[PDB]
């Protein structure tokens, strides 16, 4: 658990999700990760892994607070050029037993 | 508004956004009061 | 239509928890408002468009002349209506109509688009397309007439 | 003495110099019995953290260090009895390890495991 390198998801929806990890927070309350969005955002409820976009989002509604390439909505959805950077909870991520390959590296 | 044989099967519709996207959709499955019900809630 | 797009693998990856006649519905939706964009987005290929039924004996016609004249009324329709590429870039269902904007098509349009979308931002004006991309003053002749800008 | 073993199995981190394991409030408030002239990790956190890591594997209570082969292996020997970890993930910032350097003192990197 270090900055820099490549950690998976166990539980919620994000299940089996190679992602990474940016910074560590020095009083080590919670964590940011580089990660993809696996919900709906109300519109299929009463999905695959592929790149979050920021315009077609702002149309469907919400608190939207946006600045230029910064973002921010439903619940400090934290956001820069396009990118989530929100912080996980420690026990939903899984960090031996990953083993990246070439794959990720184009990822992010 | 979508629909098929309709012999035990259900009547679907979607709202769609003049840019495109779509809203909450709404599903409409003796014969009376259940349309009756349906013709309600539509 | 919309029994092709429902279909549609298309709509598979667009909704997938929606049951097959929930996907007619936004089809239909889409169609009234406008036919050429809702033709133009599920007729990705030439095995898509072929599956409408257009005369009974259409299967047997060559399907190199067939495809060419359908995409030919594809353009001309396309180019009369013309393309609002700002749209494009923010809803993905309008990217497909560029690749039938004369002078355009697919390798030209989606490299178009990719630049648009990298900069995260909107053509101010027509003149942008040149200076902005790597565009040819021939191509720029070919479609800037057929190019909205809102 | 039992000064020196874990209070509480909760929030327990292995000092990164020696791998000694005790509770982070046993570090902040008597501070690392086998390594502190060298470090000065007494009375803050902001040190505590930087040098210390709570990410190690296992633990080797290690009751006589004077005798025993795990504390050979383990180059604990010379250390006072305490629970130890079995290796602790890390490096030192690129300052106390110049300064350690400096005052005699060879930085060796108590990162034992080998990669995959
Ligand atoms: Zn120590």
């Amino acid at each position: 658990l270090k900055p820099k390198s490549w950690v998976r998801l166990k539980r919620g929806i994000y299940k089996d999700d190679i992602a990474q990890v940016d910074y560590v927070e020095p009083s080590q309350n919670t964590i940011s990760l580089k990660m993809i969005p696996r919900i709906d955002y109300d519109r299929i409820k009463a999905p695959p892994q592929r790149l979050f976009d920021a315009e077609k989002i702002r149309s469907l509604g919400g608190d939207v607070a946006s600045d230029g390439d910064f973002l921010i909505f439903e619940g400090n959805r934290y956001s820069r050029k396009g990118f989530l950077f929100k912080s996980f909870a420690m026990s939903a991520v899984i960090t031996e037993g990953v083993k990246p390959t070439l794959s990720e590296l184009e990822k992010f | 508004i979508a629909f098929s044989s309709a012999r035990d099967h259900p009547v679907f519709c979607a709202l769609v956004n003049g840019e495109g996207e779509v809203t909450d959709f709404l599903r409409l499955p003796e014969e009376r009061e259940k349309k009756a019900q349906d013709i309600e809630t539509l | 239509l919309a029994i092709l797009y429902m279909n549609s693998k298309k709509s598979e990856a667009e909704f997938r928890d929606y049951p097959p006649v929930l996907r007619q519905a936004v089809s239909l939706a889409r169609r009234i408002q406008d036919p050429l964009i809702e033709f133009a987005q599920v007729c990705s290929s030439d095995e898509d468009i072929l599956c409408l039924k257009f005369h009974p004996l259409q299967e047997h016609v060559v399907k190199e002349e067939l495809l060419n004249a359908l995409y030919c009324e594809f353009i001309n329709r396309v180019n009369e209506v013309g393309v609002d590429v700002n749209r494009a870039i923010a809803h993905p269902y309008s990217q497909a109509l560029i690749q039938y904007v004369c002078g355009l098509g697919p390798r030209k349009g989606t490299h178009l688009l990719k630049i648009l979308k990298q900069n995260n931002t909107r053509l101010e004006s027509r003149t942008q397309l040149v200076t902005m991309c790597h565009m040819g003053p021939k191509v720029f002749m070919n479609c800037a007439g057929f190019l909205k800008i809102d | 003495a039992l000064e020196t073993v874990p209070k509480d199995l909760r929030h327990l981190r292995a000092c990164l110099l020696c791998s000694l394991v005790k509770t982070i409030d046993q570090f902040e408030y008597d501070g690392c019995d086998n390594c502190d002239a060298y470090l000065q990790m007494k009375g803050n956190r902001e040190m505590v953290y930087d040098c210390t890591s709570s990410s190690f594997d296992g633990i080797i209570a290690m009751m006589s260090p004077e005798d025993s082969w795990v504390s050979k292996w383990q180059r604990v020997s010379n250390f006072k009895p305490g629970v130890y970890a079995v290796s602790v993930t890390g490096r030192l910032p690129q300052g106390i390890v110049r300064e350690l350097k400096s005052r005699g003192v060879a930085y060796k990197s108590r990162d034992t495991a080998i990669k995959t």
